[PDB]
């Protein structure tokens, strides 16, 4: 992968805490 | 390629010259490896 080695929304969800 | 006895012997009657002169390279014509080949030969171990 790579191979250049040189050297949003709200959306209505709960939340605890 | 021989010894000069039979070059001798073959340049007497046998063969017959051509030519005395001729054009020859004078370049080696190095090669390395840079680029992605360098980066290739470290993680994988190959290279083209």
């Amino acid at each position: 992968r790579g191979m250049d080695d040189v050297a949003n929304a709200r959306v209505p969800a709960d939340l605890v805490i | 390629v021989t010894t000069a006895t039979l070059k001798r012997q073959l340049l007497q009657g046998i063969l017959q010259i051509d030519d005395t002169a001729a054009d020859v390279p004078v370049t080696y014509g190095e090669m390395v490896l840079q680029g992605t080949n360098l980066v290739t030969a470290l993680v994988m171990g190959k290279a083209v």
